């Protein structure tokens, strides 16, 4: 139990990591539901703006 | 008085055989379980410390 919850506290880093950086430990840009979320932020910018 | 103490120490001995019965199969079973259990409990440490 103690192996799979090193699994989780590397994953929930990640959760953390999402904020303030938009890549995670590995380099690769976050892509999931906290990158969609930015994405909608982005569309609601330009929405505003027009 | 001198039979009754003789009584005393010839029942005695049973006592003492069932002690070395005792502690043969602490040494054959109890103790080299123990070990295993020991082992075990070495690995969850490191498994803490990760």
């Amino acid at each position: 139990l103690t192996t799979e919850q090193i699994n989780m506290t590397k994953e929930q880093k990640e959760a953390q990591r999402a904020q303030t950086s938009d890549t995670r430990t590995d380099g690769t840009r976050v892509a999931g539901s906290v990158g969609k979320q930015k994405e909608l932020y982005d569309q609601q910018i330009t929405s505003y703006k027009r | 008085a001198t039979k009754a103490e003789y009584a005393l120490t010839k029942l005695k001995l049973s006592n003492e055989s069932v002690t070395y019965c005792t502690a043969q199969y602490n040494l054959s079973s109890m103790l080299p379980q123990q070990l295993l259990m020991l082992k075990n409990q070495t690995t969850q440490v490191a498994e803490q410390t990760k």
